[PDB]
């Protein structure tokens, strides 16, 4: 009765929370509608071939790495089903169980819009289209090529010649497997992304704990329990004490609603960023440095995490740099207006115990001198910095 | 409540073409109330024998907020007489009689239903033409078949349609005289009178009490084809009314000339919050009891009659305390 | 010797009884309630939080709340339905699938109203729309999925750039002209 | 002011052209996109090499090498655009010379003009 | 003098003698009550 | 504000506000100018 004359405060709180939850559902639907691929390949066992990505394959429905990530995160299990009867026995309380407190305090945690199996279906369908994103204008067509072919086409496009890839097939596969295998022993304190996952879970828990903690507050009253001040005082002062408690609790709820609105508004921008990352790093190879990962981006995978997505970007990291001498281009001394420039590579000076001032071609990302031919050169207009070579005349200059 | 039954209009102001929540004294949605029926008396041919009433005079109820009454609901219809179950007749609207007070006790033979020092009385007269209200302290008379006398069953009023309900002159004291046969009005106070124009239209009547006296409501002088109830009187009653009762009334008509009097229903009032829809002409055509069910709480939370589809959190059920548990001591035990 | 066992936040959680036993003390727990409402057919069902339908009854007489009565729940009145999200009242197990729903109950579940007296709502589930499946070959060829028809489509998008500019007259807002308040 | 090559940013499907108008408190964009339908499955090759001269190979440019079935010579190879199925003859305009790979097809007869 | 005119009010609001250029909202004018209107239901006289 | 210059005068004597006086508005003192944003005082229609 005392609260009944406070009017539409409780209704305002309820409406604000309802709208925030509706917006969260709409954000989930939009993100997973933009994540879904139109065509994909079935994930059979051994998908990947020489590349061991079995930790991305679903165990007959979540992945192995997704299960590991969910296991290593300290997250309280919500009920969502017969969770009311789980707290009926409850044993002794487990360090302020915030899952059993909702039936006491008077709040409720709603289940997420989609099941674990449906989210895993979306993520697995995304994994099966990674190889066939299409080398040519790949949005409306799907080529069901093997994973190895796609990886070698991605490597060839960053500056590694076909000769090197053909020579080092097994070494490349082993080096990729070494990088992907160190992932299982990665979820620890030094892992920054895992710490961010735990921070999000802890933010959820803190939001619930603030609500659960203000019910013991005594806002300048004789007690925090309404039923206790009722059986100790009389109406004229009972009303004052109960009104003190009512105002305190209403202020607490208003603050909680405002903070939830701020957090929900931040999560929508984060979801848009995740949408952009899925469209740019997982469904394509990105040419912009730093956006997907470090080094040179090659391929990215994504799995589900407690409150979002977990991206694994595989990058090409060079080591053991050497310095060589290179030319901007080569011109024919006899015919000076006949010149060539390297394509996705460099003209280097060889030292292969052979003819003097020989010129070779190397890829831009791996050192491996090769003969100069029309496949790795292109004709250009002469420049003052080009080398005028008289003898040995690589075949394009002949 | 979806057609604004028993709604007392906000008695300060008026609105136009809006919808607002309002805190007042309304009845529960779906409430059935208490039904009361009035019947003709015993008659042999052309001579009324005696009065046929129920035990209403013995049934004393609590006032505690006031109440509302639905008069004339089952009119212009074919029903049956009470004392002649196999006798169809057209039903006629009749008006209730109330007697309210602050102290109750027993009659001569310990019969429940006696009102002490001051007892407000509201009784229609003139064979359904006027209503009179008065304090008029009741004094039980000693005689045959009378309250303070021998062989007492129940006090009741009556009127004879053969003489009293005459087209030329409706006896405006017949019911008062009938009431006078059982009680002696002593040390009486204000004795008002209000005029009612005859029809066969459903109407409403309410009564509340505040620091400014006893308020009387009705929908006859403002809204007649509606039912919205407006104040039309205030009484210098300032004693806090705790109890009330109905007054039985029998019609001493000819055995060959008997009608059916529509039953009237009484519904209590409570301090609830309603959602009222005021139309352009300012009348309340529909309302919502905010505490009836969960859909009603949704409607009142948005204070609209149209709520969008969705899944809405509502008030939760709380476990009921089954038993009790205590623990304590003695004071030592005495040493005999 | 200190019979009352408290917790971190001053809540009694234990008691040493005179009978010589230690009793854990809990709080009586509420049963959460929500209403599934379809407007354009005026239909409704009741979802009971995360309870298992053994604790709920058609009258809920063992509990108490301020709301005077439950939803109508007419002649159908079959037993409570158990769902992955909780016990529901006024739903019929349908075993249908949908691509989308206007009222999702949770985890995959939808309330499908009996749209063209409308019947009771049905409990349907959201189905995953499988993409076109293209299998890998075991040869030097590969399978290619390519369109043979097309269409154009307009995606509409609104991007806000401004809010309404408003200045208030603080002195007039607070005191509205009265010299005493100034 | 341009046609964007990144999926999902402008609209759905494949972006082609966008228009913008004013709205009460901002801008209203209308992105026209190309939505494919009626997909079919065909067999395609990574590249084609000359069997007589194995170091003479071609790869498709912005398209695919498909196996024709135009009631004609057996194991004929045609070219199609990457976004619409319409087999065409192979020529120097839609092909590019590349180094040989182990997955390329070694053609012996009918030798499209680039490989001649 | 802060209450002299609108520019003075601007100077005092920023409590400086130099106010940047711009368009500033200031205190508004209020309509003056021209007349009065009374309504009642009285009529009590004395009986001489 | 959004006033149509029929309701305003050089003295605004039919209104009242706490501010004691109006801006100086020297010898020019032509009639109020009507603009799409409202009535302005102290501006000259320039058509620039």
């Amino acid at each position: 009765q005392l609260l009944r004359e406070y009017g539409q405060f409780c209704s305002k709180i309820n409406q604000a929370l309802h709208g925030a939850n509706l917006r969260q559902d709409d954000s989930v639907r939009n993100l997973f509608a933009s994540v879904k691929s139109s065509q994909s390949s079935p994930i059979i066992p051994g998908f990947g071939g020489d590349f061991n990505l079995t930790l991305l394959e679903p165990v007959s429905a979540r992945s192995a790495i997704e299960d590991l990530l969910f296991d290593k995160v300290t997250i309280a299990d919500p009920g969502y089903m017969q969770g009311y009867d789980d707290c009926m026995q409850q044993g002794p309380a487990s360090a302020r169980d915030l899952i059993c407190a909702q039936y006491v305090a008077g709040y409720k945690v709603l289940p997420p819009l989609m099941d674990v199996n449906m989210e895993a279906a979306y993520t697995s369908s995304l994994l099966g289209s990674i190889a066939g994103v299409g080398w040519t204008a790949g949005l409306s067509s799907f080529a069901a090529i093997p994973f190895a072919q796609s990886i070698f086409y991605r490597l060839n496009g960053v500056g590694i010649t076909q000769q090197v890839l053909s020579e080092n097939q097994k070494l490349i596969a082993n080096k990729f497997n070494q990088a992907l295998g160190a992932m299982q022993t990665g979820f620890t304190t030094t892992n920054e992304a895992f710490q961010k996952v735990q921070d999000a879970v802890n933010n959820n828990a803190q939001a619930l704990s603030k609500l659960a903690s203000e019910l013991s507050n005594t806002f300048g009253a004789i007690s925090a329990s309404i039923g206790d001040i009722i059986q100790r005082l009389d109406p004229p002062e009972q009303d004052a004490q109960i009104d003190r408690l009512i105002n305190g609790r209403l202020t607490t709820l208003n603050a909680f609603v405002a903070q939830q609105l701020v957090r929900s508004e931040s999560a929508a921008l984060s979801a848009q960023l995740a949408k952009d990352k899925v469209n740019e790093c997982v469904k394509a190879q990105s040419k912009r440095s730093g956006f997907c990962g470090q080094g040179t981006h090659i391929v990215s995978f994504v799995v589900n995490a407690p409150n979002g997505l977990y991206f694994m970007h595989v990058g090409y990291y060079p080591s053991n740099h050497i310095e060589v001498v290179s030319a901007y281009g080569l011109c024919d001394a006899a015919n000076p207006t006949n010149c060539i420039a390297p394509v996705n590579g460099y003209f280097i000076k060889t030292n292969n115990t052979r003819i003097v001032d020989e010129w070779s071609y190397t890829g831009s990302s791996f050192y491996a001198p090769e003969p100069i031919t029309s496949l790795n050169t292109k004709y250009v207009a002469p420049q003052v910095t080009y080398q005028n070579i008289s003898t040995n005349l690589p075949p394009p200059l002949l | 409540v979806s057609k604004a039954d028993g709604i007392i209009y906000p008695q300060g102001r008026t609105y136009s073409n809006i919808t607002i929540t309002y805190q007042g004294l309304f009845p529960y949605q779906g409430d059935h109330g208490d039904m009361y029926v009035y019947s003709a008396g015993h008659a042999t041919g052309t001579t009324p024998q005696k009065l046929f009433v129920a035990n209403y005079s013995q049934d004393v109820k609590q006032f505690a907020n006031g109440f509302v009454v639905r008069i004339g609901a089952a009119a212009n219809s074919t029903g049956t007489v009470i004392i002649s179950p196999s006798t169809s007749a057209t039903i006629r609207k009749i008006y209730p009689a109330f007697m309210l007070g602050s102290s109750v006790g027993n009659f001569s033979d310990g019969k429940m239903g006696r009102f002490f020092n001051h007892t407000l009385v509201l009784l229609p007269d003139g064979c359904g033409t006027l209503l009179r209200a008065f304090y008029c302290i009741l004094e039980p008379r000693s005689g045959n078949h009378c309250p303070a006398g021998n062989s007492y069953t129940s006090f009741a009023t009556y009127h004879t349609p053969a003489t009293d309900c005459s087209d030329g002159n409706y006896n405006r004291n017949a019911s008062l005289n009938s009431f006078k046969e059982y009680f002696n009005l002593r040390n009486c106070t204000f004795m008002y009178t209000y005029n009612i124009t005859e029809d066969e239209i459903l109407e409403w009547f309410g009564i509340t009490q505040t620091a400014q006296g006893v308020h009387l409501f009705s929908s006859r002088y403002v809204d007649l084809y509606g039912g919205n109830m407006f104040q039309f009187a205030t009484l210098p009653v300032y004693d806090t009314i705790k109890y009330y009762s109905i007054i039985p009334h029998s019609i001493r008509s000819i055995q060959s000339d008997r009608k059916a009097w529509a039953a009237f229903y009484v519904y209590k009032l409570q301090p609830l919050t309603f959602l009222l829809d005021f139309s352009v002409d300012g009348y309340i055509r529909r309302a919502i009891d905010c505490g009836f069910n969960d859909l009603s709480q949704l409607h009142c939370s948005y204070e609209s009659f149209d709520v969008e589809s969705g899944v809405y959190s509502v008030s939760s059920f709380e476990a009921k305390p089954s038993g009790s548990v205590v623990e304590q001591a003695e004071g030592v035990e005495c040493d005999f | 010797q200190q019979r009352f066992v408290y917790d971190a936040y001053q809540n009694l959680v234990g008691y040493y009884s005179d009978d010589g036993n230690y009793y854990c003390l809990r709080a009586c727990v509420s049963v959460p309630v929500s209403v599934i409402y379809d407007k354009e057919t005026k239909t409704h069902a009741t979802l009971f939080g995360s309870v298992a339908c053994e604790h709920i009854s058609s009258t809920m007489s063992q509990y108490s709340r301020s709301t005077r009565s439950m939803l109508k729940r007419r002649d159908s009145t079959y037993g409570p339905l158990q769902t992955p999200v909780g016990c529901v009242l006024g739903l019929v197990n349908s075993s249908l699938f949908v691509e989308d729903c206007k009222l999702p109950l949770g985890q995959s579940l939808c309330a499908l109203p009996d749209t063209p007296v409308p019947g009771e709502m049905r409990l349907a589930s959201i189905a995953f729309n499988h993409p076109i499946q293209v299998d890998q070959l075991n040869s030097s060829y590969f399978k290619l999925s390519i369109p043979t028809n097309f269409s154009f489509g307009v995606t509409q998008e609104y991007i806000q750039t401004t809010i309404q500019k408003v200045t208030v007259d603080c002195k007039q807002y607070v005191c509205n002209g009265f010299q005493k308040c100034e």
